[PDB]
Protein backbone atom coordinates (compact mmCIF):
# COMPACT_ATOMS: atom_id res chain seq x y z
CA UNK A 1 0.00 0.00 0.00
CA UNK A 2 1.04 3.63 -0.71
CA UNK A 3 2.26 5.44 2.49
CA UNK A 4 0.29 8.62 1.53
CA UNK A 5 -2.90 6.51 1.23
CA UNK A 6 -2.70 5.57 4.92
CA UNK A 7 -3.80 8.41 7.20
CA UNK A 8 -4.04 6.75 10.63
CA UNK A 9 -1.03 7.21 12.90
CA UNK A 10 -1.11 3.73 14.47
CA UNK A 11 -1.04 2.00 11.08
CA UNK A 12 1.89 4.12 9.94
CA UNK A 13 3.76 3.39 13.17
CA UNK A 14 3.28 -0.37 12.85
CA UNK A 15 4.26 -0.35 9.18
CA UNK A 16 7.43 1.65 9.82
CA UNK A 17 8.31 -0.66 12.74
CA UNK A 18 7.97 -3.72 10.51
CA UNK A 19 10.12 -2.08 7.84
CA UNK A 20 12.62 -0.89 10.47
CA UNK A 21 13.33 -4.33 11.90
CA UNK A 22 14.85 -5.35 8.56
CA UNK A 23 16.52 -1.96 8.06
CA UNK A 24 18.49 -2.30 11.29
CA UNK A 25 20.22 -5.35 9.76
CA UNK A 26 21.21 -3.43 6.63
CA UNK A 27 18.40 -4.61 4.35
CA UNK A 28 16.13 -2.37 2.30
CA UNK A 29 12.44 -2.01 3.04
CA UNK A 30 9.32 -0.84 1.22
CA UNK A 31 9.50 2.63 2.81
CA UNK A 32 13.23 2.92 3.64
CA UNK A 33 15.46 2.73 0.57
CA UNK A 34 19.21 2.97 -0.07
CA UNK A 35 20.56 6.33 -1.24
CA UNK A 36 21.67 6.48 -4.86
CA UNK A 37 25.18 7.38 -3.67
CA UNK A 38 25.72 3.89 -2.21
CA UNK A 39 27.75 1.83 -4.69
CA UNK A 40 28.45 -1.72 -3.41
CA UNK A 41 31.42 -2.05 -5.77
CA UNK A 42 33.52 0.55 -3.95
CA UNK A 43 35.29 -0.72 -0.85
CA UNK A 44 35.00 2.53 1.10
CA UNK A 45 31.27 2.73 0.38
CA UNK A 46 30.75 -0.76 1.82
CA UNK A 47 32.93 -0.06 4.86
CA UNK A 48 31.23 3.24 5.71
CA UNK A 49 27.79 1.63 5.38
CA UNK A 50 24.78 2.62 3.28
CA UNK A 51 22.86 5.86 3.70
CA UNK A 52 19.07 5.56 3.74
CA UNK A 53 16.32 7.86 2.48
CA UNK A 54 12.87 7.88 4.08
CA UNK A 55 9.69 8.10 2.03
CA UNK A 56 8.41 11.68 1.93
CA UNK A 57 4.84 10.71 2.90
CA UNK A 58 5.68 9.57 6.44
CA UNK A 59 4.53 11.63 9.40
CA UNK A 60 6.99 14.32 10.43
CA UNK A 61 7.50 13.08 14.00
CA UNK A 62 7.84 9.48 12.87
CA UNK A 63 10.22 10.62 10.12
CA UNK A 64 12.47 12.35 12.66
CA UNK A 65 12.48 9.40 15.05
CA UNK A 66 13.23 7.03 12.17
CA UNK A 67 16.06 9.25 10.93
CA UNK A 68 17.66 8.90 14.36
CA UNK A 69 17.34 5.09 14.41
CA UNK A 70 18.46 4.48 10.82
CA UNK A 71 22.09 5.08 11.78
CA UNK A 72 22.19 1.74 13.62
CA UNK A 73 21.62 -0.18 10.40
CA UNK A 74 24.45 1.79 8.82
CA UNK A 75 26.89 0.80 11.56
CA UNK A 76 25.85 -2.86 11.47
CA UNK A 77 26.21 -3.10 7.69
CA UNK A 78 29.57 -1.33 7.83
CA UNK A 79 30.92 -3.70 10.48
CA UNK A 80 29.61 -6.76 8.66
CA UNK A 81 31.37 -5.64 5.48
CA UNK A 82 34.47 -4.78 7.52
CA UNK A 83 34.80 -8.38 8.70
CA UNK A 84 34.58 -9.70 5.14
CA UNK A 85 37.57 -7.52 4.11
CA UNK A 86 40.03 -7.09 6.97
CA UNK A 87 39.98 -10.71 8.23
CA UNK A 88 42.81 -12.25 6.22
CA UNK A 89 46.48 -13.07 6.69
CA UNK A 90 47.92 -9.92 5.09
CA UNK A 91 46.49 -7.58 7.77
CA UNK A 92 48.13 -9.30 10.74
CA UNK A 93 47.17 -10.87 14.03
CA UNK A 94 46.13 -7.59 15.67
CA UNK A 95 43.50 -6.79 13.04
CA UNK A 96 42.35 -10.41 12.89
CA UNK A 97 41.85 -10.52 16.66
CA UNK A 98 39.93 -7.24 16.45
CA UNK A 99 37.68 -8.75 13.78
CA UNK A 100 36.96 -11.48 16.32
CA UNK B 1 -19.76 23.10 27.46
CA UNK B 2 -18.64 21.48 24.18
CA UNK B 3 -20.84 23.63 21.88
CA UNK B 4 -19.70 26.86 23.58
CA UNK B 5 -15.96 26.13 23.87
CA UNK B 6 -13.73 25.58 20.82
CA UNK B 7 -10.13 24.33 20.92
CA UNK B 8 -8.01 21.66 19.26
CA UNK B 9 -7.10 14.42 23.46
CA UNK B 10 -5.62 15.42 20.11
CA UNK B 11 -2.90 17.40 21.90
CA UNK B 12 -1.95 14.32 23.91
CA UNK B 13 -1.62 12.37 20.65
CA UNK B 14 1.22 14.58 19.37
CA UNK B 15 2.60 15.71 22.74
CA UNK B 16 4.96 12.75 23.41
CA UNK B 17 6.80 13.39 20.15
CA UNK B 18 7.27 17.06 21.09
CA UNK B 19 8.43 16.23 24.62
CA UNK B 20 11.26 14.04 23.28
CA UNK B 21 12.63 17.04 21.37
CA UNK B 22 11.27 16.08 17.95
CA UNK B 23 9.26 18.02 15.38
CA UNK B 24 5.50 17.54 15.40
CA UNK B 25 2.65 18.18 12.98
CA UNK B 26 1.22 20.90 15.26
CA UNK B 27 4.36 21.99 17.17
CA UNK B 28 7.48 23.02 15.23
CA UNK B 29 10.87 24.06 16.58
CA UNK B 30 12.84 26.90 15.01
CA UNK B 31 16.01 28.96 15.41
CA UNK B 32 18.31 26.04 16.20
CA UNK B 33 15.80 24.61 18.70
CA UNK B 34 15.64 27.72 20.87
CA UNK B 35 11.91 28.49 20.56
CA UNK B 36 8.69 26.54 20.05
CA UNK B 37 5.65 27.93 18.21
CA UNK B 38 2.22 27.16 19.66
CA UNK B 39 -0.24 26.90 16.74
CA UNK B 40 -3.54 28.66 16.19
CA UNK B 41 -6.68 26.96 17.53
CA UNK B 42 -5.22 26.74 21.03
CA UNK B 43 -7.14 29.29 23.08
CA UNK B 44 -5.60 31.41 25.84
CA UNK B 45 -5.89 28.99 28.79
CA UNK B 46 -4.48 25.89 27.08
CA UNK B 47 -1.62 27.92 25.58
CA UNK B 48 -0.79 29.40 28.98
CA UNK B 49 -0.71 25.92 30.51
CA UNK B 50 1.36 24.45 27.67
CA UNK B 51 3.92 27.23 28.05
CA UNK B 52 4.76 25.65 31.41
CA UNK B 53 4.81 22.08 30.05
CA UNK B 54 6.96 22.99 27.06
CA UNK B 55 9.71 24.22 29.38
CA UNK B 56 10.78 20.59 29.82
CA UNK B 57 10.80 19.92 26.07
CA UNK B 58 13.04 22.84 25.12
CA UNK B 59 15.42 22.36 28.04
CA UNK B 60 15.76 18.65 27.31
CA UNK B 61 16.38 19.41 23.64
CA UNK B 62 19.16 21.83 24.58
CA UNK B 63 20.73 19.24 26.88
CA UNK B 64 20.51 16.58 24.17
CA UNK B 65 22.19 18.92 21.70
CA UNK B 66 25.00 19.55 24.17
CA UNK B 67 25.45 15.85 24.94
CA UNK B 68 25.48 14.86 21.27
CA UNK B 69 27.89 17.69 20.38
CA UNK B 70 30.49 17.27 23.16
CA UNK B 71 30.29 13.48 23.48
CA UNK B 72 33.86 12.69 22.44
CA UNK B 73 35.36 16.09 21.61
CA UNK B 74 36.37 17.49 25.00
CA UNK B 75 39.84 16.45 26.15
CA UNK B 76 39.63 17.44 29.81
CA UNK B 77 38.62 14.52 32.01
CA UNK B 78 36.51 16.63 34.39
CA UNK B 79 34.13 17.84 31.70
Amino acid sequence: PLLSQISNLNIQQALIIRELLFTLLGHEGHYIQYSKRYDPTSQISRIEGPDYKIAKNLDISLKVITKKLVKFGKFYSGLKSFIQVFDNNKFGKIVQKFCS
Amino acid sequence: IEPYYDTLQTILTYLPYTMLGSDSKIFTFSNNYTRLEIPKDINNSFSSLLREVFEFAILYKQLAIVVDRYKGTLVSAIK
